[PDB]
RNA sequence: CCGGGCUCAUAACCCGG
RNA sequence: AUGU
RNA sequence: CCGCACAAGCGGUGGAGCAUGUGGUUUAAUUCGAUGCAACGCGAAGAACCUUACCUGGUCUUGACAUCCACGGAAGUUUUCAGAGAUGAGAAUGUGCCUUCGGGAACCGUGAGACAGGUGCUGCAUGGCUGUCGUCAGCUCGUGUUGUGAAAUGUUGGGUUAAGUCCCGCAACGAGCGCAACCCUUAUCCUUUGUUGCCAGCGGUCCGGCCGGGAACUCAAAGGAGACUGCCAGUGAUAAACUGGAGGAAGGUGGGGAUGACGUCAAGUCAUCAUGGCCCUUACGACCAGGGCUACACACGUGCUACAAUGGCGCAUACAAAGAGAAGCGACCUCGCGAGAGCAAGCGGACCUCAUAAAGUGCGUCGUAGUCCGGAUUGGAGUCUGCAACUCGACUCCAUGAAGUCGGAAUCGCUAGUAAUCGUGGAUCAGAAUGCCACGGUGAAUACGUUCCCGG
């Protein structure tokens, strides 16, 4: 995975949008197409719509999720059985 | 082939030795090219043989051939147009290579915890005229 | 003979034997031996009580077998637990880092079976 | 039965090549994007003055370029007036100095290309194809006296299904590698299509190698 | 080749050509070994903001005749189809069919 | 004391040894003193192609370009002998290079 | 040339038909030993004839092409014919030799051309096999032409051993219109023959006297 | 006085000195027993000076490269027949006899297309 | 009955379950 | 046995 | 009557796990083509973005791409805000150059059309290119010749060959396209030139061809020589040809390669390109972000590693060929258990680096076991390329140790430096080889024969 001595990462329009929602408090889903964005701590309790190629999901950040990367709870495929 | 018949390669003498029929024997035994693991193996198993019974190593060796090369065949040819299981003669070079095949299979079933092992107990019965060497050879009589 | 944890080692050479503990590899095997200062090959028997002792004390360093198996447990809970793609592919029993599912996929769904 | 491209083998043998530099990996794939453009240009302006083949050298940082054609008039123009244009348009793209020299072919039925040029255009004039290939090959032992061959394909005479005809003269003989065979194509373009034509001239035997 | 692929990849090989300076600076910057942390988290936020197609990795060569995606070689600029016709008119230098 | 060594480099091993001759040629006409014209292993690159536009594995054929070597080295370089083997020109296929 | 030296020669000797034959009567002076005899008496005149139209042949110098295929008499033929510098063929007859010699002509062009390569020596710039193999074209070549590469064309009249033996021969100088001049024995129609010369057609003594008779008419009658 | 020989074999080749001697030899500054671990090379190499019976009589200086064991083993014994043969052409005829002095040329043939191996033909897949 | 083999193939006929 |  | 056609031999496939292709199923989408041989590690010599042709959503309408007219300004540089981005909005900015002194060339913006654009349809409208019979020995013409003609002869016959190769015979004589030869490569020797390659005899040496020196040897690469049934015996119709022998590095096409006759399959490709022609122009054209091409009850093809003592593990120690390198290859030294990191010499390369070949051999150990066999799977923890490794990368360390103990009916390959087995290099390529193309090391068995088949 990425290096350690290169840090995580993020996109920075999401970095933006997160940080002015929970100075303003806003606590609206947040729209946003960026999958490889890694979670940061601050973001707890917030909650994003994530697009998983067709649609942004919901999806309610907390502390155990941190450290993974968004389209990690976004699934991109369907399926229900072949019979 | 069709068109004709050509000769046999021609095989070179073990320099220890220099009995052409030890080369085939290392031979018809060797495996992917490792010709010098074959020839320890041999010469081990020649050696724990010869030194517990029998007077020469070569002689000892050729006399249990001996005890087990075949006179006779089955494998059929269509010579009458439909595949009849005739029976012919055997080349004393067929005959050889046959004895040889024989032995150096039944080692392989033996099982003992070495092939230089298994090798000296196969000829060993060879030697003794009891052993599924002759049995081969005496089935193919049958 | 019996090292910490319910485990009898058998009467091998010392690392072979020593391996048989769940969680212990060759090379935490060689470890636990030159910690202890033993030569690598005697046989599990014919040491005395103390070496098996500091034995004992080596091994308890590491997480113990009963222990690795819960720790791992947890482990496969969370993720399950947690609900990412990566945990939803463990309950379904299907190859859980990248491998193709058309075929080649026999160790981790099971025996075949017909439509 | 795909045939091998006669040219291609007997190169190096008795056939000497198009284009003469040397370059090393960075000039290379970039020398040749050059040379192609420059033919790509040459053949297009040209095209009434029965050209037949352009060899390129780059001596000295140089590009100098020679041109056979059948009647050097055309080219050559009044005084020269116009064949500078070309050394200016041709040393502007090639991004050099440029050298030009006029080799004049003398016997245009014994060209390959010259031969499949004049009857691609007398296919475009609704010629009979017939015709052209019996003049043509004809003409062809007239003045050199060895072996030709001519074949076309495409939907000739604007017939429905396309087919495929050929007319042989003396000897041909390919596999042979001492043979010094022309061989050349050109195309001619109709209101049904396409209709290919190639060209083979046997000249005789050549011993003692191309030196 | 649509002529659309064309000029996408002329413009990347543009666009890329013109910042090769400062993106090799920042990473520079980025893969410094004592560099300050906050410095190097600075870098690496900018270096988002930059063209995609800056990069030199998106760009995928092209046959120069027929700009074909697929069969490329590098030392002549052209695809298998192509290389093979030129050389049987034989305007490739010293090239000549392999018997060894 | 001084002493020049040039290293050649073609297509065609005829015309080469004709370089070779005009420099040698040349070199002792001056009055050098000349190291003879070294043969250098040759290296050859090959490249295999496949022939058919569409599918047909196992069906196509290769090519090679030999590139030659000589090598000439004078151990008298007289003034009169530097300037003149500077004035030589060399047909358009043919790659020189000199050194001192 | 008369009666008892053609009978010493063996020129009345014949061949026994199965029972009786009509075909071979044409000459017969009766049988005896279970062979068929030709009339002797009527072998001097036509045989002279046939000799005096030749010389009359000679006297014009007309081409006279001497052919052998029975075995035997083809050295002798030769032998003969370049006596008096003539053409012969000593070999099988090739069919259309007369109505086909349209293309006899190129393989006399090749011959030639091969022999002047051998003149000039440049074989040696071919690969040794090539030129071996050349030599040895020009060796085949050699052996079956040189006895009609002189002839520049259609031969004036033809002598021929057996009409038994060079019955193609006779079958195109019928077509073509070529006077024969020819042994005529049993077993063979005269009428292949424009000037026939009865008397046997196979007696190797009988060959010598009408093959020598023949040279000698030649010269003399080409120096009248 | 000396006398010398050239061998190959395979990618393998060798130059041999020969000069009158108790009979040691040293190639590439060993000793034949130290350079071949294999027992049967030693014979290889050494045949032709038993053949002509002059072990003790000939003192040998070779050096080797290329190729394997087998093939430098086969090298140097060509070399030392050639060698032998330039001491004393008389010789060359049981030399001859015995097959020592005939080159061998067998050489690895080379991958073709669309063959695994040198002939390996793929599985044809019964279509 | 379901699957694999035999055939350009479908049937007949072989090998599992 | 059949088979555009 | 011929061919690894069968037979005689050796090793596989078909059962296991995994890599890879295809069918089916599923999906918003799983883009398209190729399905007996002659489709299935195939186009694709390399899909995370790009690629990309598919899906969702967001945008443009003379346009991303070209010419033509008007019109306005050099260009360009720097920087700010909004937005996922496309774009939009602004700031400073530039502010030039040839100018016959008119302007113009430059570029950049807007407008107007004529036009652009198409991986949209037809390989059964075509060119070009390729597979297939098959490296199979055949395919034809002219002149002549026979039959009232439709035609035949040549080209069939007896031999003999890899072969319509050759000889005899022969109403045929010849010719042309195929066959063979001319070409590259390998096996032996001679001549030429000796550095960055070479070290036999000399001198010195710390012993390093290290250096003085050598031009022998190896080797390098140009040019020569050499094999033709030439020699001998037998055989044969004195024929051709066959069999044996001598000599030679090599003997009967010495070995390998390239080279594919007339035609068959309305075989394949409109998606390399070209093109007849039909069809779409605020859209079947163009721009952008995220998704997919990698799904998963199943079926099939091609591969890779295994079920082991000819073996597994530890220690020590031998012997290659052929390639690649400038944003390149990167030593040395330092650091880390390791993938690596730091520093940094050299080399456009017989000079420097990639890069120490593995089997082998010497010592020890393991004792027939689901094992000191086998490694899949999963957890934890890291390195490196890239803006960016969730979907979906390769690699390292620890821990974990599935199935599998020689595999049914059935079926493939191979006649000698081959099969089998062991390593090394290259192309595509930021990164991503169990595929593909090349290189060497070790190195076999079997052929009674033509009856069956299979094909010709
Ligand atoms: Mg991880
Ligand atoms: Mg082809
Ligand atoms: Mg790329
Ligand atoms: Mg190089
Ligand atoms: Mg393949
Ligand atoms: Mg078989
Ligand atoms: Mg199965
Ligand atoms: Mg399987
Ligand atoms: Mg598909
Ligand atoms: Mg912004
Ligand atoms: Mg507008
Ligand atoms: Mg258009
Ligand atoms: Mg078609
Ligand atoms: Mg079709
Ligand atoms: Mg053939
Ligand atoms: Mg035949
Ligand atoms: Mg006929
Ligand atoms: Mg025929
Ligand atoms: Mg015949
Ligand atoms: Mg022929
Ligand atoms: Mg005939
Ligand atoms: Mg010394
Ligand atoms: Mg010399
Ligand atoms: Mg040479
Ligand atoms: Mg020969
Ligand atoms: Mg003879
Ligand atoms: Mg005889
Ligand atoms: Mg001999
Ligand atoms: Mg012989
Ligand atoms: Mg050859
Ligand atoms: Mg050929
Ligand atoms: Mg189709
Ligand atoms: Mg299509
Ligand atoms: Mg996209
Ligand atoms: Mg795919
Ligand atoms: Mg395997
Ligand atoms: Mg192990
Ligand atoms: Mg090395
Ligand atoms: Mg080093
Ligand atoms: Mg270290
Ligand atoms: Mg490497
Ligand atoms: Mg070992
Ligand atoms: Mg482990
Ligand atoms: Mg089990
Ligand atoms: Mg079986
Ligand atoms: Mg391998
Ligand atoms: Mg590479
Ligand atoms: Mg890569
Ligand atoms: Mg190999
Ligand atoms: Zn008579």
């Amino acid at each position: 995975p990425r290096s350690l001595k290169k840090g995580p990462f993020i996109d920075l329009h999401l970095l933006k949008k997160v940080e002015k929602a929970v100075e303003s408090g806003d606590k609206k889903p947040l729209r946003t197409w960026s999958r490889r964005s890694t979670i940061f701590p601050n973001m707890i309790g917030l909650t994003i719509a994530v697009h998983n190629g067709r649609q942004h999901v919901p999806v309610f950040v907390t502390d155990e999720m941190v450290g993974h990367k968004l389209g990690e709870f976004a699934p991109t495929r369907t399926y229900r059985g072949h019979a | 082939p069709r068109r004709r018949v050509i000769g046999q390669r021609k095989i070179l003498p073990d320099p220890k030795f220099g009995s052409e029929l030890l080369a085939k024997f290392v031979n018809i035994l060797m495996v992917d090219g490792k010709k010098s693991t074959a020839e320890s193996i041999v010469y081990s198993a020649l050696e724990t043989l010869a030194q517990r019974s029998g007077k020469s190593e070569l002689e000892a060796f050729e006399v249990a051939l001996e005890n087990v090369r075949p006179t006779v065949e089955v494998k059929s040819r269509r010579v009458g147009g439909s595949t009849y299981q005739v029976p012919v003669e055997v080349r004393p070079v067929r005959r050889n290579a046959l004895a040889m095949r024989w032995i150096v299979e039944a080692a392989r079933k033996r099982g003992d915890k070495s092939m230089a092992l298994r090798l000296a107990n196969e000829l060993s019965d060879a030697a003794e005229n009891k052993g599924t060497a002759v049995k081969k050879r005496e089935d193919v009589h049958r | 003979a019996r090292i910490a944890g319910i485990n009898i080692p058998d009467h091998k050479h010392a690392v072979i034997a020593l391996t048989s503990i769940y969680g212990v590899g060759k090379t935490r095997s060689k470890a636990i031996l030159a910690a202890a200062g033993i030569a690598e090959d005697v046989k599990i028997s014919e040491l005395s009580e103390g070496q098996i002792d500091t034995l004992r004390d080596e091994v308890a360093k590491f997480v113990v077998e009963g222990d690795l198996r819960r720790e791992i447990s947890m482990s496969i809970k969370r993720l399950m637990d947690l609900g990412c793609y990566r945990g939803l592919r463990h309950r379904r029993g299907l190859p859980v880092r990248g491998q193709r599912t058309k075929t080649n996929a026999r160790t981790r769904k099971g025996p075949r079976k017909p439509i | 039965g795909q045939k091998v491209h006669p040219n291609g083998i007997r190169l190096g043998i008795v056939k000497p090549w198009n284009s003469t530099w040397f370059a090393n990996t960075k000039e290379f794939a970039d020398n040749l994007d050059s040379d192609f453009k420059v033919r790509q240009y040459l053949t297009k302006e040209l095209a009434k003055a029965s050209v037949s083949r352009i060899v390129i050298e780059r001596p000295a940082k140089s590009i100098r370029v020679t041109i056979h054609t059948a009647r050097p008039g055309i080219v050559i123009g009044k005084k020269g007036e116009d064949v500078e244009k070309l050394r200016k348009v041709v040393a502007d793209i090639a991004g050099v100095p440029a050298q030009i020299n006029i080799a004049e072919v003398r016997k245009p039925e014994l060209d390959a290309k010259l031969v499949a040029d004049s009857i691609t255009s007398q296919l475009e004039r609704r010629v009979m194809f017939r015709r052209a290939m019996k003049r043509a090959v004809q003409n062809a032992m007239r003045l050199g006296a060895k072996g030709i061959k001519v074949e076309v394909s495409g939907r000739l005479g604007g017939a429905e299904i396309a087919r495929t005809e050929w007319y042989r003269e003396g000897r041909v003989p390919l596999h042979t590698l001492r043979a010094d065979i022309d061989y050349n194509t050109s195309e001619a373009h109709t209101t049904y299509g396409v209709i290919g034509v190639k060209v083979w001239i046997f000249k005789g035997e050549i011993l003692g190698g191309m030196a | 080749a649509k002529q659309s692929m064309k000029a996408r990849e002329v413009k990347r090989v543009a666009l890329a050509d013109k910042y090769f300076a400062k993106r090799a600076e920042l990473k520079a910057i980025i893969s410094d070994v004592n560099a300050s942390d906050e410095d190097r988290w600075n870098a690496v936020l900018k270096l988002q903001t930059l063209p995609r197609d800056s990069s030199p990795s998106r760009q995928r060569n092209r046959c120069r005749q027929t700009g074909r995606p697929h069969g490329f070689l590098r030392k002549f600029g052209l695809s298998r189809i192509k290389v093979r016709e030129a050389a049987m008119r034989g305007e490739i230098p010293g090239l000549k069919k392999a018997s060894w | 004391n001084q002493r020049i060594r040039i290293r050649l480099k073609a297509f065609d091993h005829r015309l080469i040894d004709q370089a070779t001759a005009e420099i040698v040629e040349t070199a002792k006409r001056t009055g050098a003193q000349v190291r003879g014209p070294i043969p250098l292993p040759t290296r050859k690159e090959r490249f295999t192609v496949l022939i058919s536009p569409h599918v047909n594995k196992d069906a196509r054929d290769q090519y090679e370009i030999r590139t030659h070597l000589r090598l000439v080295d004078i151990v008298e370089p007289t003034e009169k002998t530097v300037d003149a083997l500077m004035r030589l020109d060399l047909a358009a296929g043919v790659d020189v290079q000199i050194s001192l | 040339v008369s009666m008892r030296d053609m009978l010493k020669a063996g020129v009345h000797f014949g061949h026994q038909t199965r029972y009786w034959n009509p075909k071979m009567k044409p000459f017969i002076f009766g049988a005896r030993n279970k062979v068929h005899i030709i009339n002797l008496e009527k072998t001097v005149p036509m045989f002279n004839e046939a000799l005096a139209e030749l010389n009359k042949i000679a006297s014009r110098k007309g081409k006279i092409l001497f052919v052998g295929t029975k075995r035997a008499a083809s050295e002798a033929v030769k032998d003969a014919a370049l006596s008096c510098d003539q053409f012969f063929v000593n070999h099988r007859w090739l069919g259309g030799m007369l109505t086909n010699w349209k293309t006899v002509r190129q393989s006399i062009k090749r011959l030639k051309d091969l022999e002047t390569q051998s003149q000039d020596g440049t074989f040696d710039k071919l690969t040794k096999k090539e030129a071996l193999m050349r030599t040895r074209e020009l060796e085949k070549l050699e052996n079956s032409l040189g006895g009609i590469k002189d002839m520049g064309g259609l031969p004036d009249a033809l002598f021929v051993i057996d009409a038994d033996h060079e019955h193609i021969a006779i079958k195109e100088a019928n077509n073509l219109g070529i006077p024969v001049f020819a042994i005529v024995d049993t077993n063979s129609d005269p009428d292949g023959v424009d000037f026939v010369i009865p008397g046997n057609d196979d007696a190797i003594r009988a060959v010598t006297l009408y093959l020598g008779a023949v040279a000698a008419t030649v010269r003399e009658g080409r120096s009248q | 006085n000396q006398y010398y020989g050239t061998g190959r074999r395979k990618s393998s080749a060798a130059r041999v000195f020969i000069k009158p001697g108790n009979g040691k030899i040293v190639i590439n500054q060993r000793s034949l027993e130290q350079y071949f671990g294999r027992e049967t090379a030693r014979m290889v190499v050494r045949q032709p000076l038993e053949l002509v019976d002059m072990v003790e009589k000939l003192d040998l200086y070779i050096t080797v490269k290329g190729g394997g064991i087998s093939g430098q083993a086969g090298a140097i014994r060509h070399g030392i027949t050639r060698a032998l043969m330039e001491y004393d052409e008389s010789l060359r005829s049981e030399l001859r006899k015995a097959g020592f002095v005939t080159r061998d040329a067998r050489q690895v043939e080379r991958k073709k297309v669309g063959l695994r191996k040198a002939r390996r033909r793929p599985q044809f897949s019964k279509r």
